[PDB]
RNA sequence: ACAGCUGGUUCCAAUCGAAACAUGUCGAAGCAUGACCUCCGCCGAGGUAGUCUGUGAGGUAGAGCGACCGAUUGGUCCUGUCAAACUCCAAACUUACAGACGCCGUUUGACGCGGGGAUUCCGGUGCGCGGGGUAAGCCUGUGUACCAGGAGGGGAACAACCCAGAGAUAGGUUAAGGUCCCCAAGUGUGGAUUAAGUGUAAUCCUCUGAAGGUGG
RNA sequence: UGAGGCGCCCAAAAUGAUCGGGACUCAAAUCCACCACCGAGACCUGUCCGUACCACUCAUACUGGUAAUCGAGUAGAUUGG
RNA sequence: GUUUGACUGGGGCGGUACGCGCUCGAAAAGAUAUCGAGCGCGCCCUAUGGCUAUCUCAGCCGGGGACCCGGCGAAGAGUGCAAGAGCAAAAGAUAGCUUGACAGUGUUCUUCCCAACGAGGAACGCUGACGCGAAAGCGUGGUCUAGCGAACCAAUUAGCCUGCUUGAUGCGGGCAAUUGAUGACAGAAAAGCUACCCUAGGGAUAACAGAGUCGUCACUCGCAAGAGCACAUAUCGACCGAGUGGCUUGCUACCUCGAUGUCGGUUCCCUCCAUCCUGCCCGUGCAGAAGCGGGCAAGGGUGAGGUUGUUCGCCUAUUA
RNA sequence: UUAGGCGGCCACAGCGGUGGGGUUGCCUCCCGUACCCAUCCCGAACACGGAAGAUAAGCCCACCAGCGUUCCGGGGAGUACUGGAGUGCGCGAGCCUCUGGGAAACCCGGUUCGCCGCCACC
RNA sequence: CAACC
């Protein structure tokens, strides 16, 4: 399970690339989504590789972001252990985080918006003109790298 | 194109690879297809008659009946539906 | 054989056994084919149908298994050919086959020949086969008369092994008589 | 090109094949009593006469065959599409 | 005509003689110099002139560079010195010139050139250890008459 | 008088939002019919902008030609080269159909169908691939995103280069870009090179700097 | 003797020189790394408005609800004032 | 009284990219432009059409560039004509027979990718009548893609409908289709001049100038063959290669057609340096004098006259 | 399939080569022209009639790789080329990095001297 | 060289 975060806006990006993001439920910059590691999804991320940041987050990181940015399918209702327990097949965020990472369920399946609307990165990111290997923030990240990003955008 | 006849620009698609040159095996020219069957359209360079417009080479249509010994195959050229008259020699079952 | 671009004929073409152009025309009928063939000593009739991995023979008769019903004469002549067709035909009717097209392979359409005799046989057996009467040898020749008279110019028996001296087309009758009969084990 | 004066072909009248004799269509003479003839007289006056002031058009480099096919038994003829032929000579 | 006009590979390959007529003759007098009756294997030293950039070299340039190179080898080793040099490229690309403004501009045929990829050997010489510096000098003079910078690369030669 | 040509055509807002192309035209400064925009009505459950897989189509890049074809070296088998109108080979990739996942539709009715109303048929720029041309802020194609009709931030200024698509108002954090002063943020840290004010200039009509040379 | 880095020569134009300017030389240049910051209407967040849809309703009047998946626009189509 | 067309790196002249076909351009589905590259069609054929039987071709070798025999020979032959493609017990050749190059009426595709549009075309059916073959089957012309033409009118083919109260005769009107042409080829019947000119507009489109380009032009640099009695480099300097300028020319059509006055000269001002003189140098094939070549250098100077509107240039006497 | 007939795929099947196989069996070569039929002349072929002989052809069986072909390993090669991205480099033609794909020639070693279907048959 | 050729 990889966490996808759009870091480059729609202006001037190929339409087929933009439609791909939208199919992955991301419609804004800084919006994040969780995607199972399938051959079908793999092609999709590979196609949007140059306008996003992705990788597998740690259980703790996913838990922090879910607590801070997870949202119901509808409404402003907070998403905390109590919400999780009273609405999902889990007892708290951890149970959810684990099930997501192990790809046993999806945010939608548990009445949650497929999208995590993150905040701009605290202290800024590494730049959207270069990939990770070159010092930029685009493309596949390390679990520690993706965690650094996701946490700075908690 | 410099001209607009039916065979304009069909050098490659209507030419046989040297080894497939010569009269083609009768089996596929006699093959029977059923209505609803998916068939790939591909002209056989060695077979003169029963062809469709070269522009349609590569389509995968649906048999919906026949006219004489030829087949009526439905396709969608871009956004438009068309019926193609084509003999078995230029067809192949899908899958 | 010469190089990458060299064109080798289809196997049955190299072997000079299959006339593919005639075959195609034959298959366009949608009907089974009455494959008539010959050997120096024998005559064979097969009812073939088209199949996924090759042709399918639904019925057939060889001149050899003709003796299996009381035939002691040679098996490479007109009487033999006709009867062999009829036998194959009868068996064809047994398996549900009702019509066919004469496939004479690489043989010549000579009037009165054996492949045409095989056809007359298969037709009398009840099989519907597109044909032309005035291309079939006259009755007597089918019986084997032409050979009887040839034995008339004796001085030395036509047949080495003793089947008879003046030969017998009347035997042809007995056999056809036996085949058109119901009982007969096909 | 050469053309056989007579030959066997379909007669749409007998409704069966029969020998026909082929002939080039000879122009029939006008009567000067058709409606167009009267319109010409009625509409031509002082000055230009519109369509009646136009003169004969041109010619195609080659004309199409213009033949009659006469049935050898019922004696009736039928017409057919023609084909461009620089020249058409009959044989016999 | 300046080479700036044709030194770049900015046009389709134009070499089909069956569709091109009036092609001027090549000015290249020889492609094999020195003792061509002898094999390149009979020499201990092999030095090539390598082109550093991809370019088109007009036949007029090949002749001059080849000429000024072989000429030096002849002066320093003699009209029959023990060596052999080769110009391995031939001017297959036909050149045009549009010499009526931009109307019907397709140019008339005016020459030929050889396309050389960067890193390729334009010339290759074979000599004895003695005449090694003479060939390196013949090449220094040759690359001064062709568009690109060149490398004078010494292949078989561990006599340093 | 007529014009297919120039000019002008007066209040507010809300929803959607082009075409600068194809066919015909005494047609190219115009029309009609399509494409595309929009409005209304009918239909009633699928749809397919993305990806994966399966069954097909293809001969461009590259490569190669003791595989055709035609070019193109030398020596007494060897040795030297090529192709827009070559191919024994052969991609990436584009594309038909289907299944799966995704997204979407069944009160927001999708897909499809019928009808009303158009505007439009001078386009331009960047990038990729081109063809012509010495070249051009050149001419003429193609795919795409942009300007046109696109604010706001950056780029000295600067239609289409970068960030960015934007209801009002407010707090906050970033993007591109920048942190010596002008001007918000470093005269930041570890280290090295440069002595020419090289340089302090992503892209570019716009920022030059070459072959050749250098015991700096 | 081979290779790499930066620089030098090659290097001439017309009203007043220029990296935007000042001006800068263990840099305020270049290259390799790193640290902390500044900086949009983007993104996050409070309230409100419009629009679409939903519940209730005679209502297109109120009240409540949903919008991560609504909010730029020339020619033009549609509708309320 | 009118017409005298359109395209076009402005218009005219030239050409036809004005209707068709093929290869390439074209970027491996389809589609795709230029006054893009190569090149064709406006027919021809009664067989050079159709079927059946028999049969296998170029080319080379061996035996008696004609003939006969054998061998190798998947195709290089032949198949009417461009190109590309198809074809070997054939789609080629020979022989024989034959007239399907037939009548009626459709389906579909194409023309016109997508996506509406006529004529024309093709593939594929049904019906009728036929040809050949044992038969399956083949034949809706020539293996495939060019060889084509609206309405009105006329002639023609077979049958029928119809013409003003009514009957007869004449002569008309019509249903279906064939032939006759519009090549500006989705169809007008059609020549020029205008400097005597006029109007509408266009910087949608030229001329001057500007701007871009720099082939052309000017200048420079690299390499240095060659000659300079010997001697590359005192000096002259081919080829080839690399550049700078924006003085010439060409190209483009970006700016301006509700106007930015057009060559030459003159007058008056500023500037550039690639320097003609003047200052200071280096080399010499530098004795001197003087030449020749080179370097720094733009402070100052660079004038008067003859022809020509001339710019330029040619010429004269002066001049540092 | 102790030898046959009709095929499908259409060289992995071609080219060339070695070895083995048949008394009333099979296929042939083979013997022979009264008939059906036949040769622009030849019973050569086609056609018919038939068994004295033969396994020398063909054919079938076993096998060899020199040529041609198919697929595979290792090397060439993650090279050549390339879809997406970049305020990366270069005076420039052009190149590079990241991401996703990925050849061809050729060399060396293997594979390949058909596979399969129906029918008939000591 | 200032238009038409
Ligand atoms: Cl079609
Ligand atoms: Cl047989
Ligand atoms: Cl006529
Ligand atoms: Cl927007
Ligand atoms: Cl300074
Ligand atoms: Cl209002
Ligand atoms: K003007
Ligand atoms: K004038
Ligand atoms: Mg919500
Ligand atoms: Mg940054
Ligand atoms: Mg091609
Ligand atoms: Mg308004
Ligand atoms: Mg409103
Ligand atoms: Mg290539
Ligand atoms: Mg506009
Ligand atoms: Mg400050
Ligand atoms: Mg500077
Ligand atoms: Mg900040
Ligand atoms: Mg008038
Ligand atoms: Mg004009
Ligand atoms: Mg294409
Ligand atoms: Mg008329
Ligand atoms: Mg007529
Ligand atoms: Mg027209
Ligand atoms: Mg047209
Ligand atoms: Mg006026
Ligand atoms: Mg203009
Ligand atoms: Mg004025
Ligand atoms: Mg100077
Ligand atoms: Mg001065
Ligand atoms: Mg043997
Ligand atoms: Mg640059
Ligand atoms: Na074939
Ligand atoms: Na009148
Ligand atoms: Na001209
Ligand atoms: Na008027
Ligand atoms: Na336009
Ligand atoms: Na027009
Ligand atoms: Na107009
Ligand atoms: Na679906
Ligand atoms: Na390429
Ligand atoms: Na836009
Ligand atoms: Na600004
Ligand atoms: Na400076
Ligand atoms: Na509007
Ligand atoms: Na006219
Ligand atoms: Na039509
Ligand atoms: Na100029
Ligand atoms: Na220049
Ligand atoms: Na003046
Ligand atoms: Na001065
Ligand atoms: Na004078
Ligand atoms: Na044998
Ligand atoms: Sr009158
Ligand atoms: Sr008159
Ligand atoms: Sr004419
Ligand atoms: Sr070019
Ligand atoms: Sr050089
Ligand atoms: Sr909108
Ligand atoms: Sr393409
Ligand atoms: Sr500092
Ligand atoms: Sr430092
Ligand atoms: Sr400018
Ligand atoms: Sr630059
Ligand atoms: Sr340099
Ligand atoms: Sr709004
Ligand atoms: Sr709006
Ligand atoms: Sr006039
Ligand atoms: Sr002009
Ligand atoms: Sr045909
Ligand atoms: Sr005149
Ligand atoms: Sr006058
Ligand atoms: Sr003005
Ligand atoms: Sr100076
Ligand atoms: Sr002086
Ligand atoms: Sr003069
Ligand atoms: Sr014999
Ligand atoms: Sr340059
Ligand atoms: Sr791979």
């Amino acid at each position: 399970m990889h966490a996808l975060v759009q870091l480059r806006g729609e202006v001037n990006m190929h339409t087929d690339i933009q439609d791909t993001l939208e199919m992955l439920n991301i419609h804004h910059v800084n919006h994040c989504t969780l995607v199972p590691e399938t051959d079908a999804y793999r092609g999709m991320v590979a196609k949007v590789n140059d306008f996003v940041a992705f990788g597998e987050p740690s259980q703790e990181t996913l838990e922090t972001v879910l607590a801070t940015r997870a949202e119901p399918l509808e409404g402003d209702a907070d998403v905390d252990d109590e919400w999780v327990a009273e609405h999902t097949d889990y007892d708290d965020i951890s149970g959810l985080a684990f099930a997501l990472l192990s790809e046993e369920t999806t945010l939608r399946e548990q009445g949650l918006s497929p999208t995590l609307r993150l905040h701009p990165p605290r202290g800024g990111h590494d730049g959207v003109k270069h990939p990770v290997k070159e010092g930029g923030q685009l493309g596949k990240h390390d679990t520690e790298g993706i965690d650094d990003l996701l946490e700075a955008m908690r | 194109p410099s001209s607009n006849g039916p065979l304009e620009g069909t050098r490659g698609k209507l030419k046989n690879k040297p080894r497939d040159r010569g009269t083609s095996p009768p089996q596929r020219a006699v093959e029977e297809f059923d209505d609803g069957e998916k068939v790939h359209l591909k002209i056989d360079p060695s077979v003169p008659n029963g062809r469709f417009h070269p522009r349609f080479d590569g389509q995968t249509g649906t048999v919906e009946g026949k006219q004489g010994d030829a087949y009526k195959v439905d396709i969608v050229d871009g956004g438009k539906e068309k019926t193609i008259i084509v003999t078995a020699a230029h067809l192949r079952r899908q899958e | 054989a010469t190089g990458p671009r060299y064109k080798v004929p289809m196997r049955r073409r190299r072997e000079a056994r299959t006339d593919y152009h005639q075959r195609l025309r034959l298959l366009k009928s949608g009907k089974p084919r009455l494959v008539a063939r010959k050997s120096n000593k024998h005559v064979r009739a097969q009812l073939v149908t088209l199949g996924p991995n090759g042709d399918d023979t639904l019925a057939s008769a060889h001149s050899s298994d003709l003796a299996e019903y009381g035939w002691e004469a040679p098996t490479g002549n007109m009487p033999s050919a006709y009867l062999t067709g009829l036998l194959a035909g009868l068996r064809a009717q047994e398996a549900g086959v009702e019509e066919a097209v004469l496939d004479i392979g690489l043989n010549s359409p000579t009037p009165g020949s054996k492949v045409f005799a095989i056809q007359e046989g298969a037709i009398d057996a009840g099989l519907d086969i597109p044909h032309n009467d005035d291309v079939l040898a006259d009755w007597q020749r089918t019986r084997g008369a032409h050979i009887a008279e040839y034995d008339e110019q004796l001085e030395e028996p036509l047949y080495s092994g003793d089947f008879d001296a003046a030969d017998l087309p009347e035997h042809f009758d007995e056999l056809r008589e036996t085949l058109l009969d119901g009982d007969i084990e096909l | 090109m050469q053309m056989p004066r007579r030959f066997n072909t379909y007669c749409p009248h007998c409704n069966e094949h029969q020998e026909h004799e082929v002939e080039k269509v000879r122009s029939g003479r006008q009567t000067g009593m058709k409606w167009i003839d009267r319109q010409r007289e009625r509409n031509s006056g002082i000055g230009n006469d519109g369509k009646f002031s136009k003169v004969p058009g041109g010619d195609k480099p080659t004309k199409k065959t213009d033949l009659k096919y006469r049935c050898g038994e019922c004696g009736k003829a039928h017409l057919r599409e023609g084909w461009r032929a620089g020249r058409l000579e009959f044989q016999e | 005509k300046p080479a700036s006009m044709y030194r770049d590979i900015d046009k389709p390959a134009y070499t089909r003689r069956e569709y091109i007529t009036g092609i001027p003759g090549s000015k290249i007098a020889q492609h094999k110099m020195g003792r061509k009756q002898k094999d390149a294997d009979d020499y201990p030293v092999q030095i090539s002139l390598i082109v550093e950039e991809t370019v088109q070299l007009r036949h007029g340039s090949l002749e001059a560079s080849r000429l000024s190179a072989n000429r030096h080898l002849i002066k320093e080793l003699g009209e029959e010195g023990d060596y052999k040099m080769t110009l391995r490229k031939f001017p297959h690309q036909v050149l045009r010139e549009n010499k009526d403004g931009m109307r019907a501009a397709f140019g008339k045929i005016v020459g030929t050139a050889a396309r050389v990829q960067a890193g390729e050997q334009l010339f290759t010489a074979y000599c004895n250890v003695e005449d090694a510096e003479h060939v390196k000098e013949a090449f220094r003079r040759a690359y001064n008459k062709i568009t690109p910078s060149c490398r004078i690369d010494s292949s078989p030669a561990g006599n340093a």
